[PDB]
């Protein structure tokens, strides 16, 4: 079954959008040999129908180790807004832990 | 103890020290050892019967006994002791 | 034996997020003065304005003004006695307090609205009026006849 | 009538204090600021000369009439620690609130604590759970150990002799620990920090 | 069961200062504190004066209050 919004262009709607990393590969964590770790894969946002983002590009080329991206950092694309009040929660995080398994 | 009248006992030896170290340092000794400021250095002796100043206030002495130079830091409560009386010799 | 409590953090917005998406223009004194004095019902009147931002000295001379121009051209139920009761008590306190930083024109028209209403006066605040117009050089200066026939 | 019947430090609080609380610390209402609630106070048994943690009544006596002496109000005997125990207790305590407790706060600053030898400022509040109306409330705590310095216990001296120390508890409810600070300077208490 | 009555007396300060405060006694002669919150060193304000300030930072050596135990 496939459940659909009907979507003008001058409607509001939530939407969870997923969070993307650019220039991964090249970071001081990964060179080291830790690895980023997405903690939160989709993030609610309130956009319009003219333009919601397809995703959210977040640049990692500048993070070290124990290094962590809040939803306060994340980019606020023209025509949407933060939905929630859980500010401060992990997005993503460069560690060297794999679980303790 | 030493009578009153007579007055206290100081060693030469402990003056000599004291008088070296200040011209090293005449800007702590003049303003900075009454703001709070630590001795920037430490002196050694072995005067273990003499007198504790306080114009010795702030400073720092290693005084001898017997096989090393223990600190001893001057304080007000100190003042009229001996500064052997701040330095063991023996040890349980 | 007593457990000890660790406060929250609190939750500053984050900056450059906007509080909404929709368009709610910008409000002066001269247009809520005119959303105030366009109203129909006691209902719409107490709806005109409201919050601290809104509801100034202002606006609380033109809601007594606007009651009376009701009052005596409509009558009115139970139900919407009770409104008019309300917007007569909460209008009258705002100008006990902010009643120093009033204008010419609305102490004139504060003056008249009270008059006409029917509803017990409040503390002094006909004579407070008085004082602040009795220099004799505000009413000689009076440009407008509006506020000196008042 | 020749009685005190009135409260200095109740007027202090509303009519001085008050608004000088407001303008250092802005909010929005006006309720919003810090209150005093109550101040209890309470003797143990390991306050006394007595040496047992459950004790008879009857040794409590005294204890109970020294409290009604500073303060004003009788006090009451703590609750049995368990069933089994009935008619031994633990302590006293008196709980006052309103013009009797800003009674007994000024006459303790002014007069009693000046006078103890060992006093530099009262600790820092700690912040107690919320109860189920959710309402957080911080506790000043300190003690007294020269409960003979109130002229009041000088008529029969050797009635209150074994009379020794005695423990103070202070409820603040405010938005912030610095709040609860500000309360208490204003109070004339001095703070150890 | 019964609160006792509460009466009043006269504490004069250090400054002169009169003060009524409850006692369960009564007492004709006023009650003179050994210490009192002006007296206390404790309660004392922090607000210092430009000049104040001046004088802490300008402080020289001053080595009285020991050797004068000597000159006697």
């Amino acid at each position: 079954l496939m459940h659909l919004q009907y979507c003008p262009q001058d409607r509001l709607v939530d939407v969870r959008v997923p969070i993307r990393l650019i220039n991964d590969d090249v970071a001081p964590g990964v060179k080291k040999g830790g690895w980023i770790s997405v903690k939160q894969r989709l993030v609610g946002y309130q956009c319009r129908g003219n333009s919601i983002p397809p995703h959210i590009e977040v640049d990692a080329k500048h993070l070290r180790l124990d290094d962590k991206v809040l939803k306060r950092d994340l980019p606020i694309p023209k025509g949407t807004r933060l939905l929630g009040c859980d500010f401060d929660a992990v997005v993503l995080h460069c560690t060297t832990d794999v679980g303790k398994e | 103890g030493r009578a009153v009248w007579r007055g206290p006992y100081v060693s030469v030896s402990l003056l000599e020290q004291v008088i070296t170290f200040a011209k090293r340092n005449p800007e702590w000794w003049n303003i900075g050892r009454f703001q709070g400021s630590k001795a920037p250095e430490a002196i050694n002796t072995f005067c273990r019967s003499s007198t504790v100043l306080p114009d010795f206030l702030g400073l720092k002495f290693g005084v001898h006994n017997g096989r090393e130079f223990v600190g001893v830091e001057v304080q007000e409560a100190m003042v009229g002791h001996k500064l052997g009386e701040f330095s063991q010799t023996t040890f349980r | 034996i007593e457990e000890y409590y660790v406060v929250p953090p609190a939750c500053p917005p984050p900056p450059h997020n906007p509080k909404t998406l929709k368009y709610v223009p910008k409000l002066n004194r001269t247009q809520i003065i005119a959303r105030v004095y366009e109203a129909k019902t006691p209902t719409e009147l107490e709806n005109s304005a409201l919050g601290k931002k809104f509801f100034s000295e202002f606006a609380a001379v033109a809601k007594l003004v606007r009651l009376s121009q009701l009052r005596r051209a409509n009558v009115y139920n139970s139900r919407d006695d009770a409104m008019c009761v309300s917007i007569y008590n909460t209008s009258v306190r705002v100008a006990d307090k902010l009643l120093h930083l009033s204008s010419d024109e609305e102490l004139c028209g504060l003056i008249w609205a009270l008059s006409q209403l029917p509803y017990p006066e409040y503390e002094n605040l006909v004579d407070r009026s008085l004082q602040i117009l009795l220099e004799e050089d505000k009413p000689l200066k009076t440009g407008s006849s509006l506020a000196v026939s008042r | 009538s020749s009685l005190h019947l009135t409260s200095r430090y109740h007027h202090m609080f509303y009519n001085v204090l008050y608004r000088e609380m407001m303008l250092k610390a802005p909010k929005t209402k006006v309720e919003q600021g810090p209150h005093l609630e109550s101040i209890t106070l309470t003797i143990k048994t390991t306050d006394t000369r007595l040496d047992k943690d459950i004790v008879d009544k009857w040794e409590l006596l005294l204890f109970s009439l020294a409290l009604e002496h500073i303060t004003g109000e009788p006090a009451a005997f703590l609750p049995p620690p368990n069933r089994h125990v009935a008619n031994k207790s633990a302590g006293v305590t008196v709980t006052l609130k309103g013009e009797k407790m800003f009674n007994f706060l000024e006459k303790l600053v002014y007069t009693i604590l000046p006078n103890q030898t060992g006093f530099e400022g009262v600790p820092q509040p700690k912040t107690l759970v919320p109860g189920p109306d959710g309402v957080v409330k911080r506790v000043v705590d300190f003690g007294v150990t020269n409960l003979l310095l109130y002229p009041d216990f000088e008529e029969h001296f050797g009635v209150f002799e074994p009379i020794r120390s005695m423990q103070v508890r202070m409820m603040i409810r405010s938005d912030s620990d610095e709040s609860c600070n500000m309360l208490v300077s204003g109070l004339l208490v001095p703070q150890l920090e | 069961l019964v609160r006792p009555l509460t009466k009043a007396m006269t504490v004069v300060l250090s400054n002169g200062a009169t003060l009524r405060l409850p006692t369960v006694y009564a007492r004709a002669k006023p009650w003179f504190p050994v210490m009192d919150l002006h007296s206390h060193n404790v309660w004392k304000h922090k607000i210092k004066t430009d000049f104040q300030l001046e004088s802490e930072k300008n402080i020289t050596p001053d080595f009285s209050n020991f050797y004068n135990k000597f000159g006697k």
